[PDB]
């Protein structure tokens, strides 16, 4: 029995109060993007639905977790159990390949700034809108159509399985940070050419800069400390201390679909504009 | 210069100024009745049942 | 304008050629392309229909899969691959153009080429057949569809080929009178009944008519007597 | 539930959109430019260096090619047909900068960019300014009448003072500091660097078409 | 001397206008059915354009359409006839020809039924410094254009050479034929519309309301037209009247008017606004009745059949859209 929140019960609560918190925001910004008369047209913004809609199912799924062992304890099946741990590992991992997609398309946008109009478009951005999807449903699912065990709270931990998803989901989130760089470099490079050949009016590099550090320090703070402990988490060897941090890091987890859409959503001009 | 162009501009109006009016009355009348002659097949005005699907 | 049609069939039995056409003064790229025959006595039945883009290669139900069309755009040239020839291999071959915007379909005829071996179709019959023409006096056609060639599209597809002594016929209904120089000539139907009419007589008038019996895939509308004599 | 005819009849609708989808990325690759400058500036002097009504020119350069509209001698009112240049990438205005003795046809020139600069279809289409005739600018140094039609402006005989005067002056009549930007290259009739410019800008402006797009800026 | 001819000017000024100043159409259509509320939904949508079109016309049969590109359509079946390689746009009352001019400050006829399976250019009209606004087709053999040139023009197809010039300030924008195609009315920029003679080559009467005017057309009767400014307001005018009879204006509309036409029986006015959507006046009264919303731009262009079956809108997006 990995249940022992005996020394900390301040979970329920704030818990509760997060996600009706992100449920609202996600809902407002659909609400203000998908009007369907304009904002349809870019690619990006129809990337940014996929995260968003991943947030708010996230939120919703993730804080159902504790409410069905209070008074009945039915029990049906283990099936049940199992079933409801894998969607969240298909309600996190989307949004990390939505935020991979979108990195991927920022870099389009300017290794090839003639090109990216034509390279990027509708029909081709909804493949892979689709297959990400399948992917992590597939990934979540794989377990129950696969073998099984070293015990979660549900007899459900697979070893290999935690160092499959771990390994995984680590190209995507340094190929998130590598695309990023590699924009502020060139458009750093793009700017001194520009002062060098002397056309006076360095804003654009400014600007990215600042919008780009707080992303990646989001992105590097958020997904820290879970990766680390549960690669920590190697030999299966664990304390009440590892129970703890566990659940007071799941808020941090959490956090994400709290703040993650408000920049990306925010930082845009076009969305505030659309109002 | 300027007064041939003066000129070339007077012949019009004082010919305009000899063409014949009539009452706007009897033009209104005359309108209002075509309009309700022929409002036996207006398939804009009326719908009745080329492009249905 | 004009359609050049060539190869000769004078083959043994068991043997195959080829039998070539080419186009000048055409948007060919844009125009379907039939291929007709007519036996000595018969009438003028559909071989193969080709259509732009090489996209509906539709042959004949007497013979099937035997010959084959290719087309060649930047050329210009439309040919048959004719396969396992047989003795029933004795006509006159044309090369017929059409296309159908939303006008009037086998506007043009080639010259054709004859072929000779050394050794659910509508069809109509009438008590008169090959009636000669009296001289300083009208003659009218008339002729029965089996069905209805009235469609939905309110379309009826009526088609009055005129074929004179000579080489290659002419067109006088596409569908009534196409773009040709006689006024005199008319096309009368209801329903399933249908007559050519003309007004008056000339001497470039007296040919065969051939009829329309033809509403799917199949357009053999060549039941039809042969007025020659 | 077709026609023998109806159903070779789509096939020719097919073709054609086959053919206009084709047709129409072709002229996707290419970019606009709208000549706008002065009549008597050098747009028929510029025209030439680089390589009845609207006369299109084609220009190739870096594998890119380029449209550049000249209107000419249309003679009719602008408030008219400036509908159809909405979406230009650039405009090319260029300006004679030795036309302020004519007492003047330099506040025409002021006026001119004036208008174009804070036109409402033109809100985000960038303006390429050309300051041009600099070898009679400069050899007329030693007794230039400047301050004739400047008069709050101070400054020493050098070139440099005027020209910075005077493209401080233009860079005014901006309103809109936050979409569009004014770039300035000081042509002279000897160049040959004109064409270079140009690029650099359209690319300039085309990265940060595709930055907005994005949703970095 | 030449204050002279002012004061001779201005008393002929002062002897017309009293001459024209009676009722008012707005009181004594009184008493009359309003239509209600039309509510026509959209029947088919073409799509094929890449860019804002700029002007239509539909076929004499009233099933053919035309739209750097010219289409003819197919309004009953959605089908692309033929597309050939502009502010203007012609349909041949016979069918044979097709008429374009724009800023080129030319107008090109296209032939369409010919040998061949081609549509090839027939004439290449020139002789206007300016833009050419509207181009319609008087006969099969006559075509008259108006351009920027501050005139109009009455051409001859066989022999490019002009036939008769109309002049008599500011660019003319559009232009409509009568219904016995034996008069001519075009609106021009200084805020005047002007009634011509064909036959003839001189003007015959002229209307002022304001602004420029961009749009107007004739009433089927053919002896009263329609015209639709920039100032948000549509006007009707009276050939035997010269006058104005009514203001088809709102207080929450202040977009000008891109386009005008009319229905059969001449009962409804159709106007395609800058606004993003078109709507439907009821001639006869000062009220609106409906609203074709739908478009997502400005919508340029409208027309509506001989037989009075539809309406065809298209905008500044590139999807016309034919309504019933
Ligand atoms: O039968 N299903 O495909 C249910 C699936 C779902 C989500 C949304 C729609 O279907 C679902 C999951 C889930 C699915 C696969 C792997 C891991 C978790 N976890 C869930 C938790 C709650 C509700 C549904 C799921």
């Amino acid at each position: 029995m990995v249940l022992n929140p005996s020394q900390q019960l301040a979970i329920a609560v704030l818990s509760l109060t997060l996600g009706t918190f992100t449920v609202l925001e996600n809902l407002l910004v659909l609400c203000v993007i998908l009007h369907s008369r304009s904002l349809r047209c870019r690619p990006s913004y129809h990337f940014i639905g996929s995260l968003a809609v991943a947030d708010l199912l996230g939120s919703v799924i993730f804080v159902y977790s504790f409410i069905d062992f209070h008074v009945f304890h039915r029990k049906d099946s283990r099936n049940v159990f199992l079933f409801k741990l894998g969607g969240v590992t298909a309600s996190f991992t989307a949004s990390v390949g939505s935020l991979f997609l979108t990195a991927i398309d920022r870099y389009i946008s300017i290794h090839r700034p003639l090109a990216y109009k034509r390279i990027v478009t509708r029909p081709k951005a909804v493949v892979a809108f689709c297959l990400m999807w399948t992917i992590a449903i597939v990934i979540a699912v794989l377990p129950l159509l696969g073998w099984n065990c070293c015990s979660d709270i549900f007899p459900h931990i697979d070893e290999t399985y935690l160092m499959f998803w771990i390994g995984v989901t680590s190209v995507l989130l340094l190929f998130i940070v590598y695309a990023y760089m590699y924009i502020l470099w060139k458009a750093h490079s793009h700017a001194v050419r520009m002062i060098q050949r002397g056309t006076q009016k360095a804003r654009m590099d400014i600007r990215l800069a600042k919008t780009l550090v707080l992303i990646l320090v989001v992105l590097i703070i958020c997904w820290g400390p879970l990766l680390a402990i549960m690669v920590y988490d190697v030999f299966g060897k664990m304390n009440k201390l590892i129970k703890t941090v566990f659940a007071f890091c799941s808020m941090l987890c959490l956090l994400n679909s709290t703040v993650n859409p408000i920049i990306y959503a925010l930082r845009s001009k076009d969305l505030r504009h659309a109002f | 210069a300027s007064i041939a162009q003066a000129r070339k501009l007077v012949e019009q109006l004082k010919m305009e100024a000899n063409i014949d009016r009539i009452k706007v009355s009897k033009a209104a009348a005359d309108l209002m009745a075509y309009c309700e002659a022929h409002a036996k097949e207006d398939p804009l005005l009326t719908p009745v049942p080329p492009f249905r699907e | 304008v004009q359609l050049v049609e060539s190869g000769g069939g004078l083959v043994q039995p068991g043997g195959s050629r080829k039998l070539s056409c080419s186009a000048s003064g055409f948007a060919f790229s844009s125009f379907g392309m039939h291929w007709v025959r007519q036996a000595p006595e018969k009438g003028l039945e559909w071989v193969a229909y080709i259509s732009s883009g090489s996209g509906t290669i539709y042959y004949a139900d007497t013979v099937k899969g035997r010959f084959t069309i290719s087309r060649d755009d930047p050329k210009n040239t439309l040919f048959l691959q004719m396969t396992s020839l047989r003795s029933e291999d004795t006509a006159m071959y044309y090369c017929v153009r059409s296309i159908y915007y939303y006008s009037s379909p086998f506007d043009f005829w080639g010259q054709g080429t004859t072929l000779t071996v050394s050794s659910s179709d509508i069809v109509m019959t009438q008590a008169t057949s090959s009636v000669p023409v009296t001289p300083g006096e009208s003659v009218s056609i008339s002729c029965r569809s089996s069905k209805s060639l009235l469609h939905s599209n309110g379309n009826t597809y009526l088609y009055w080929f005129l074929q004179r002594p000579g080489q290659s016929p002419q067109l006088l209904i596409y569908r009534n009178l196409a773009s040709g120089v006689p006024d005199r000539f008319s096309g009368s139907g209801s329903g399933t009944a249908f007559t050519l009419t003309i007004s008056r007589l000339e001497a470039e008038d007296v040919g065969v008519y051939y009829c329309m019996q033809h509403l799917e895939y199949p357009l053999t509308f060549g039941a039809g007597t042969k007025l020659e004599l | 539930t077709l026609s023998a005819e109806d159903k070779a009849a789509v096939e020719r609708s097919k073709m054609i959109d086959r053919n206009l989808r084709e047709d129409g990325e072709k002229a996707a690759r290419e970019v606009k430019l709208l000549l706008l400058g002065a009549g008597e500036s050098g747009k028929s002097t510029i025209v030439k260096q680089m390589k009845t009504g609207i006369v299109e020119t084609h220009f190739t350069f870096k594998d890119l090619h380029f449209k550049m509209f000249d209107v000419g001698g249309q003679r009719s009112e602008r408030k008219k047909w400036i509908h159809c240049f909405e979406g230009v990438t650039a405009i090319i205005f260029c300006v004679a900068l030795s036309d302020y003795d004519l007492v003047n046809r330099m506040h025409e020139s002021m006026k001119l960019f004036d208008s174009i600069c804070n036109n409402k279809w033109f809100t985000d289409t960038s303006i390429i300014l050309f300051l041009n005739k600099k070898d009679l600018f400069e050899e007329k140094i030693k007794k230039s009448p400047l301050t004739i039609c400047y008069p709050e402006y101070a400054g020493s005989n050098t070139y440099e003072e005027a020209a910075a005067y005077i493209q401080c002056q233009f860079e005014d009549l901006n309103k809109r500091k936050d979409t569009k930007e004014i770039y300035t290259h000081f042509t002279c009739a000897t160049d040959t660097k004109n064409v270079q410019f140009v690029f650099d800008a359209v690319t300039d402006v085309i990265i940060k078409n595709n930055l907005k797009d994005c949703g970095l800026f | 001397e030449l204050d002279q001819l002012r004061q001779e000017a201005e008393q002929l000024k002062n002897q017309i206008r009293d001459a024209r100043k009676d009722a008012t159409l707005s009181q004594i259509t009184n008493n009359i059915d309003p239509v209600g509320r039309i509510q026509m939904r959209t029947r088919r949508t073409l799509r094929g354009h890449l860019a804002k079109i700029y002007a239509m016309h539909w076929g004499t049969d009233s099933r053919l359409l035309v739209s750097g590109k010219l289409i003819i359509w197919d309004s009953y079946t959605t089908n692309k006839v033929h597309a050939i390689p502009v502010m203007t746009c012609a349909y041949a009352p016979s069918g044979n020809y097709v008429a374009c001019g724009g800023l080129d400050n030319i107008c090109s006829i296209y032939n369409l039924k010919t040998r061949e399976g081609n549509v090839r250019v027939s004439r290449e009209l020139a002789g206007h410094t300016g833009y050419l606004s509207c181009c319609r087709f008087l006969d099969d053999n006559q075509i008259v254009t108006s351009s920027g040139d501050t005139t109009c023009a009455l051409w001859d197809i066989e022999t490019g050479q002009q036939t008769t010039t109309f002049t008599g300030t500011g660019d003319v924008m559009s232009l409509s034929l009568a219904p016995d195609t034996r008069l001519f009315v075009s609106g021009a920029c200084d805020a005047s519309a002007k009634l011509w003679d064909v036959r003839e080559g001189m003007c015959r009467q002229t209307f002022t309301g304001e602004s420029d005017i961009n749009a107007i057309c004739f009433f089927p009767n053919g002896n009263a037209f329609a015209t639709g400014s920039d100032d948000a307001t549509c006007r009707l005018f009276d050939l035997r009247a010269d006058q104005e009879l009514m203001t088809y204006s709102h207080d929450n509309i202040i977009c000008g008017i891109t386009s005008v036409s009319f229905s059969k029986s001449g009962r409804l006015l159709l106007a395609g606004y800058d606004d993003f959507n078109c709507n439907v006046w009821d001639a006869l009264k000062a009220d609106r009745a409906g609203v074709l919303a739908g478009h997502d731009n400005r919508v340029s262009c409208l027309g509506v059949t001989d037989d009075g079956m539809a309406v065809a809108t298209g905008s500044w997006d590139s999807f016309l859209k034919i309504w019933n």
